[PDB]
């Protein structure tokens, strides 16, 4: 798995 | 050397490369280890430049070895620590706020705190770097989750601001992790995966040391001079798998095939090879060709100069000629040769530039055979004797250097002692009768005693003696290394006590090559009391506090403080020092 980045909000 | 910084200026061009730190003071360690940097310019967060330029760390070259500088806004200058003469860090413990590294993000996981994160990232065979985001993170399902990161370079991609998380690198290398190095090199057998990056090397043991080094090399493979294919002699090639083991074993012949030791970096030379090359020629760019009388004298001059990676001495050929050789001064965008040319006359290494970013305790020690028991000045020169003043002045116990202010030794050793002050650590010591009055010693400025310590069969029986003044290194006074978290299921089996049988004292140093015994076999002679993991036993002459120093692969590793026993037949108990490498870390640095 590749994960997304965190949230920019 | 220029050491510190010159905030706000810029270098003028001369560029290899473009990396992405979250400091200066990193951009400075990014550009020692680059094997051709020699200065940079770093770029802050500031007002001045978008975003999209902040942490822009740019690592350049120049013949003349400096640079234009130039004044501009929230740029900060610098130069490698090549040129310098004391030990080259790569450890960095920082955290950073509100900054966020970009890389492959490969797991996501739940933890208590950045500081948890960081311990998992360094216990990871693919770690680089992480970011974590904290309870007061907005998005209530991102909360406390360690997002775990590499890239190809071992430095993000990209660096941006984000409040409320926090990154960091993997403390790898400081020696904290806790994943275990494979030690082990198979012969005649090639890997399968995925190939990321390819250098020559002369013979499998430098292969590995890079291997080791390069950030996204888990293992490799390497095909020996005598491979069939010409094309391919002497390739030594950095693999990868995301497993993190090699998928498969290949049978083969001359080739040879190994894992990267990352984590067991210190205790282990790594940037360092000062083996010569016999009838070999390391292919690269020409920086100078000198007059020299030998190689040892190549290797000085390449040495001395910081563009310098490797060298070739052609000497006076055969036995006739004046003696006096050419030495090529050579270079390459990668610090290793483009190819590597056998049958030429040539003597080959490389630069020992490189040898200070390697711990002090990995150098070699220069041997003799066979016995036993006379030792001699030079042969264990991390011992120190550690002296009493009261009564009368006297042997106390005996400790090891391991640190340039550090002895380890014995807690049971400071039985009603009231005060460092009574204390006398002499290093380079053999007979007992040659310190006298006059002798120069060590002042003890502290001593740091475990604080879960009670009897010493209880265990817990370890002591740091911080010295007064630092230690001057030299064939007499040496570190000897910690064992590495990673080595724990090693097996040693060239182990010596050293010491003056402190009882009743002998005069000169005595030597004992022992081997270790189990601790279930230790437990069962042990009738009474326990023995914990965090000892290990010996036997089949030397003091308290006695280094159990074993030799693997070249490097000598203090692996026990000898602690009690009844033993020279009854097997003697040690403090199991691998076991107290976090706690010895955490109170030293
Ligand atoms: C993300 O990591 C989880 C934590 O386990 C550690 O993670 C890395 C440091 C890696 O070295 C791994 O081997 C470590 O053990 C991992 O899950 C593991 O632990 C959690 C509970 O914390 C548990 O849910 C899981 O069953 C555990 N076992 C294994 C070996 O992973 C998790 O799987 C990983 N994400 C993946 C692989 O997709
Ligand atoms: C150690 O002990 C005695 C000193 O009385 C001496 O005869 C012996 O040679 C000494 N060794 C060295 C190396 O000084
Ligand atoms: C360290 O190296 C040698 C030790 O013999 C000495 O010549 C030198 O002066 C020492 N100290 C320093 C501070 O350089
Ligand atoms: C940057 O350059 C000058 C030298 O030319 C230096 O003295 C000063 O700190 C900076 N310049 C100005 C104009 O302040």
């Amino acid at each position: 798995h590749i994960y997304p980045d965190f949230p920019t909000d | 050397c220029v050491t510190q910084l010159l905030k706000d200026t810029c270098f003028e061009g001369g560029d290899i490369t473009t990396v992405f730190t979250p400091s200066a003071k990193y951009c400075q360690v990014v550009c020692t280890y680059h094997p051709r940097c020699l200065l940079f310019t770093f770029t802050a967060e500031s007002p001045s430049e978008d975003p999209t330029r902040w942490f822009t760390c740019v690592l350049k070259d120049s013949v003349t070895e400096t640079l234009p500088r130039v004044n501009r806004t929230a740029a900060i200058s610098g130069y490698s620590f090549k040129q310098c003469s004391h030990q080259i860090s790569a450890c960095n413990k920082d955290i950073y706020v509100d900054l966020d590294m970009k890389g492959i993000n490969y797991n996501s996981s739940v933890a208590k705190s950045a500081q948890e994160c960081q311990e998992r990232c360094t216990d990871d065979v693919h770690c680089h770097f992480f970011t974590y985001a904290t309870r007061q993170f907005p998005s209530l399902e991102h909360r406390n989750i360690c997002l775990l990161k590499h890239t190809q370079t071992g430095t993000p991609t990209r660096i941006t601001k984000l409040d409320k998380v926090v990154s960091g690198f993997s403390l790898k290398s400081c020696a904290l992790s806790n994943l275990a190095c494979i030690r082990d090199i198979f012969p005649n057998t090639v890997f399968a995966d995925s190939n990321i990056d390819s250098v020559m090397a002369p013979d499998a043991f430098v292969c590995g040391r890079i291997c080791t080094h390069h950030p996204g090399c888990l293992f490799f493979t390497f095909f020996s001079q005598e491979w069939p294919k010409e094309s391919q002699r002497n390739l030594c090639l950095l693999k990868t798998s995301e497993s993190g083991l090699p998928s498969t074993r290949i049978k083969k012949s001359k080739a040879l095939s190994g894992f990267s030791l990352q984590s067991c970096r210190h205790s282990i030379p790594v940037f360092c090879h000062s083996s010569f090359y016999h009838d070999t020629d390391f292919l690269g760019e020409e920086l100078d060709i000198v007059a020299a009388k030998s190689h040892e004298a190549c290797q000085k001059l390449c040495t001395n100069a910081v563009r310098c990676q490797f060298f070739t001495y052609t000497p006076a050929q055969a036995s006739c000629n004046e003696g006096k050789g050419k030495c090529y001064l050579k270079l390459s965008s990668n610090g290793s040769p483009t190819k590597i040319l056998h049958g030429r006359g040539g003597i080959s290494g490389y630069t020992l530039r490189l040898c200070k970013m390697d711990n002090e305790c990995t150098t070699k020690i220069k041997p003799r055979i066979v016995g036993g028991t006379a030792s001699v000045r030079g042969e264990w020169p991390w011992q120190v004797t550690l002296h009493t003043t009261s009564p009368t002045q006297r042997h106390l116990c005996g400790g090891s250097i391991i640190g340039n202010q550090w002895i380890l030794t014995a807690a049971h050793c400071f039985y009603g002692v009231e005060s460092p002050k009574i204390l006398r650590v002499y290093s380079g010591i053999l007979n007992q009768s040659e310190i006298k009055e006059d002798t120069s010693f060590f002042g003890v400025q502290e001593i740091i005693i475990h604080d879960q310590y009670k009897m010493a069969e209880s265990g817990y029986d370890i002591a740091l003696l911080k010295l007064e003044t630092t230690v001057n290194y030299t064939d007499s006074q040496r570190p000897i290394c910690l064992p590495s978290k990673g080595d724990r299921n090693v097996i040693y089996t060239d182990c010596w006590v050293t010491g003056w049988g402190y009882d009743k004292i002998q005069n000169t140093l005595q030597k004992a090559k022992i081997p270790l015994v189990t601790n279930e076999e230790c437990q069962k002679r042990y009738r009474g009391h326990k023995i914990t993991h965090k000892m290990i036993c010996a036997g089949y002459k030397g003091d308290s506090g006695g280094p159990l120093s074993c030799k693997h692969n070249e490097v000598w590793h203090l692996v026990g403080i000898t602690s009690w026993g009844e033993g020279c037949e009854r097997p003697g108990v040690y403090t199991n020092v691998v076991e107290y490498v976090d706690w010895i870390l955490e109170k030293t640095q």
